[PDB]
């Protein structure tokens, strides 16, 4: 729990200035905040979650497998754009049952499917 | 052959997994369990302990509520996991307000989609020239075929405008993971069991009139939560981050050796690390950085693990 703008002025009852207090105050704030961000990495320090998102090794890999996986999702579009899969494809309601035969169509491809596992959606 | 769903996928889904589980031992447990596939994690949550919920997804043929029932109650780490088996989804392709197709709204989005490919293409570095041999400058990305020729449809209701729009649009959800007319991302979307799920469409055609004060209400609106998306990981200064205390990496390194040269008696020095005995104060200083070079390195590490933490604005904090 932090104390409040009443509660760090009870303190220094002695010299209470105007302009002094709320200087005082701030410098507690940030060496309030300071020492709690200590405690939250030490705290969270191990944990899978926060290594992946701040070490260098651990967010070297998820750029990496996400890139990855990401040009996947790009070898399957343009495999999409060229076998013509957007052909008569617009974005309406009306072709709603078109759109869903493609985006199940994309993961099969994204999952390795040949143009043989293509011919279910039929 | 025997053609094979590979679109299809039955999954569970799991409320509580405590940030100490990695997900290596959840993918371990889920393992066993054959037709297993892929588990997926959610960005914890802090208000929850910074609990995380999970989707282990599975080839359909696989009786999903008995791997369910086999699966309730068991606990890593003694914490209970409580999977369910998880819904198929319905509503599949959802739609927005039919003034999309209005011909003005149609031009504004190929901008605004335009704009967003070219900024997630170079964030990504999605068309890397040769990838596996290093970037000289004069090395080019290759060009998105979609991109070719955009801005001549701009300037001088069209189907031949909307053939171009979707293959943008198109392009965004397939590969990216953006709904264009939703204007939100599904980030973790590979690992999830349904792979590219919802979509967004535009309605049907309006009953009435389109006014103008309608038309550019809906560009206003439309951008103010596009913007959003384009997001760059906020930095704090270089004042404020040496108040809150960035440590800086040869200090450390200074600080590791001297509290690893520690002085038994006159002439006798002597390393927690090997525990080989020397005759000075920097002799064990140039057997520290020959002998433990990768152990120096690794300290750097836990410096910048520590810093990009405070170099982040949100960073994960209690509430």
């Amino acid at each position: 729990v932090m104390k409040t703008f009443k509660e760090f002025l009870l303190s220094l009852d002695d010299s209470v200035d105007e302009t002094e207090a709320v200087k005082r105050y701030n410098d507690y704030k940030l060496d309030f905040r300071r020492q709690q961000m200590q405690d939250f990495f030490l705290a969270h320090k191990d944990e899978e979650w926060f290594r992946s998102k701040y070490h260098p090794d651990e967010v070297g890999k998820r750029r990496q497998e996400a890139r990855g996986a990401l040009q996947n999702r790009l070898r399957v579009f343009l495999s999409l754009m060229e076998t013509g899969w957007f052909d008569n494809l617009l974005l309406d309601i009306d072709k709603a049952d078109a759109i869903v035969k493609m985006l199940d169509a994309a993961v099969i491809k994204m999952e390795g499917g040949t143009e043989n596992d293509l011919r279910i959606l039929e | 052959c025997k053609p094979r769903p590979l679109h299809k996928t039955c999954s569970l889904f799991m409320r509580n997994i405590a940030p100490n589980i990695s997900r290596a031992e959840i993918i371990s447990l889920c393992k066993r369990y054959p037709g297993f596939m892929r588990v997926a994690l959610s960005e914890p949550q802090p208000e929850r302990r910074f609990f995380r919920r999970g989707w282990v997804t599975f080839d359909r043929s696989v009786n999903i509520k008995e791997i369910c029932w086999n699966l309730q109650n068991i606990r890593l780490r003694e914490c209970e996991l409580s999977p369910g088996v998880n819904r198929d989804l319905t509503r599949r392709v959802r739609n927005i307000n039919g003034i999309t197709q209005h011909k003005q709204i149609v031009r504004n989005d190929i901008k605004l989609a335009a704009k967003l490919i070219h900024t997630l293409d170079d964030r990504t570095q999605l068309w890397a020239s040769e990838p596996g041999t290093p970037p000289l400058p004069t090395s080019l990305p290759s060009q998105n075929p979609i991109l070719k020729n955009i801005t001549d449809y701009l300037i001088e209701r069209d189907e031949k405008l909307i053939k171009v729009l979707d293959k943008l649009l198109l392009y965004l959800r397939i590969v990216h993971s953006l709904d264009y007319y939703n204007t939100c991302e599904y980030p973790n979307e590979d690992e999830m069991p349904n792979r590219c799920g919802i979509i967004h469409v535009r309605g049907p055609m309006p009953p009435n009139r389109i006014s103008h004060g309608e038309v550019l209400e809906w560009q206003k609106t439309f951008e103010e939560k596009l913007t959003p998306l384009l997001s760059v990981r906020e930095s704090l200064s270089e004042e404020e981050a040496q108040k809150m205390g960035r440590k800086d990496p040869e200090q450390e390194v200074e600080k590791f050796v001297t509290s690893n040269t520690q002085e038994l008696g006159k002439d006798k020095w002597l390393c927690p690390l090997s525990g080989k005995k020397f005759k000075g104060p920097e002799f064990v200083r140039k057997h520290i950085f020959n002998k433990h070079a990768e152990k120096i390195e690794e300290v750097k590490k836990e410096v910048a693990f520590f810093n990009n933490f405070l170099t982040d604005a949100k960073r994960p904090a209690l509430p």
